[PDB]
C-alpha cells in the first residue's frame, strides 16, 4: 500500500470576531464574542448571523 | 516548508502587537483607562541530532541540530498606575487616589468593577453610570437638593433647604483585588473578575490600602505616547522584515521548483 | 488567554448645570434666576 490520494477539505468557518467602525446610525448592532442573531429564512427555519 | 510557517507566525505577532498599540493610541482620552502592553513567548524547538560530546580537546564546536518552531502572543498586562487628575467642577465626579474600583450592577445581575469616575443622577435620584449602568451600592440623592458632597473617604451628603446641616444620604465604599492585572476587560470601562484575581473585598476608602476620594476632578488615562511611536517604528520594521524573508524563502522554492 | 480592544465611541454628553455670573442689563423686564429652576 504505497499510494494515497489527497481530497481537499473544508471545516465550518473560524469564528473569530471581526473589526467593527463606529457609524452612529441608531440601528447599527454589533454582537458579543459568541453571539447570534436569529432571522427567518427563505426556506421558514430560523438561521443564525451577524 | 517550515519557513513559511515561521514567517506567518512572526507577521501574526506583529499585526496583533500593532493591534494593541492602536487601541492604546485610539482612546488616549478617555478617563480611567489603562494602557496594555503585550509580551511575546517562543515555541519549543525540535532536536534532530543530539549534540554528542567530544571532550577530545581538539577545541571543536558543539554538532548539534536544533531547530524553532515560531512566535505566539501569550499574555497583554495592563499597567495600573496612577494617572493624572483632570478638573471638570462637576460636584458628581469622584477620581480615585490609589488603588480601588467602584462596584455597578450590569443589567443579567452581574456585578462589574470600574475605575472611571462619572456619575449622573437618574429620573428616580439613584446614580448610575453615563450609559445608565447604576452603582452597586445604591447611592440615591433626594430632590431639591441645594447642593451635593462627597467626602474623602466616601461619605455623600447633601444641603437642604434649612436646618443649618448636611444630611447624610449614604456610604461609597469601593472593592479591592489581590492581583489586580488579572482582570478581563469588557466595554464601557468595565472589568469583571476571575481565577486568575483574588476574590474581591470590600472598603471604605482610606482603609486596608486603599485610595481616597476627589470631587469634582476625573482620572485620565495613563498613556505614554512617546514610547507608541517608538513601539510602532519597531513593530513596522520587523513586518518589513519578515516579508522579506518571506519573499526570499519564495524565491528559493520556485527556483527549485523550477526544474 | 489575552484580550484585544476594538476602539473607542462616545457615550454620552453632559452638561454643567452651575451658576453663572450676571451682568446688567438696566432693563426693567430681564429676569436673573439665581438657583435652581426654569420658566415654563
Amino acid at each position: 500500500a504505497t499510494r494515497t490520494l489527497v481530497t481537499a477539505s473544508t471545516p465550518g468557518a473560524d469564528m473569530t470576531p471581526g473589526q467593527l467602525d463606529y457609524t452612529s446610525r441608531p440601528l447599527d448592532v454589533a454582537l458579543q464574542q459568541d453571539g447570534w442573531l436569529v432571522v427567518q429564512a427563505a426556506d421558514g427555519a430560523e438561521g443564525y448571523t451577524r | 516548508i517550515s519557513s513559511l510557517w515561521i514567517a506567518k507566525t512572526g507577521l501574526d505577532a506583529q499585526q496583533t502587537n500593532m493591534d494593541v498599540i492602536a487601541n492604546n493610541l485610539a482612546n488616549v482620552s478617555t478617563n480611567g483607562f489603562k494602557r496594555q502592553r503585550a509580551v511575546f513567548e517562543d515555541l519549543l524547538y525540535q532536536t534532530i541530532r543530539q549534540p554528542g560530546a567530544q571532550s577530545s580537546e581538539q577545541t571543536t564546536l558543539p554538532s548539534g541540530l536544533q531547530i524553532g518552531t515560531g512566535v505566539r502572543p501569550v499574555a497583554t498586562e495592563r499597567l495600573h498606575s496612577q494617572g493624572n487628575l483632570s478638573q471638570t467642577n462637576n460636584s458628581k465626579d469622584v477620581a480615585i487616589k490609589g488603588q480601588g474600583f467602584f462596584q455597578v450592577m450590569l443589567p443579567d445581575g452581574t456585578s462589574a468593577y470600574t475605575r472611571d469616575g462619572s456619575f449622573q443622577v437618574d429620573q428616580n435620584g439613584q446614580l448610575v453610570t453615563a450609559g445608565g449602568f447604576q452603582v452597586q451600592p445604591a447611592i440615591t440623592i433626594p430632590a431639591n437638593a441645594l447642593s451635593i458632597t462627597i467626602g474623602r473617604d466616601g461619605v455623600v451628603s447633601v444641603t437642604q433647604q434649612g436646618q443649618a446641616a448636611p444630611v447624610q444620604v449614604g456610604q461609597l465604599n469601593l472593592t479591592t483585588f489581590m492581583n489586580d492585572t488579572g482582570l478581563e476587560s469588557i466595554g464601557e470601562n468595565l472589568y469583571i473578575e476571575t481565577q486568575s484575581s483574588g476574590a474581591p473585598n470590600e472598603s471604605t476608602p482610606g482603609l486596608n490600602g486603599a485610595g481616597l476620594l476627589y470631587q469634582g476632578y476625573v482620572e485620565t488615562s495613563n498613556v505614554n505616547v512617546a514610547e507608541e511611536l517608538v513601539n510602532m517604528i519597531q513593530v513596522q520594521r520587523a513586518y518589513e522584515i519578515n516579508s522579506k524573508a518571506v519573499s526570499t524563502t519564495d524565491q528559493m522554492l520556485q527556483k527549485l521548483t523550477q526544474l
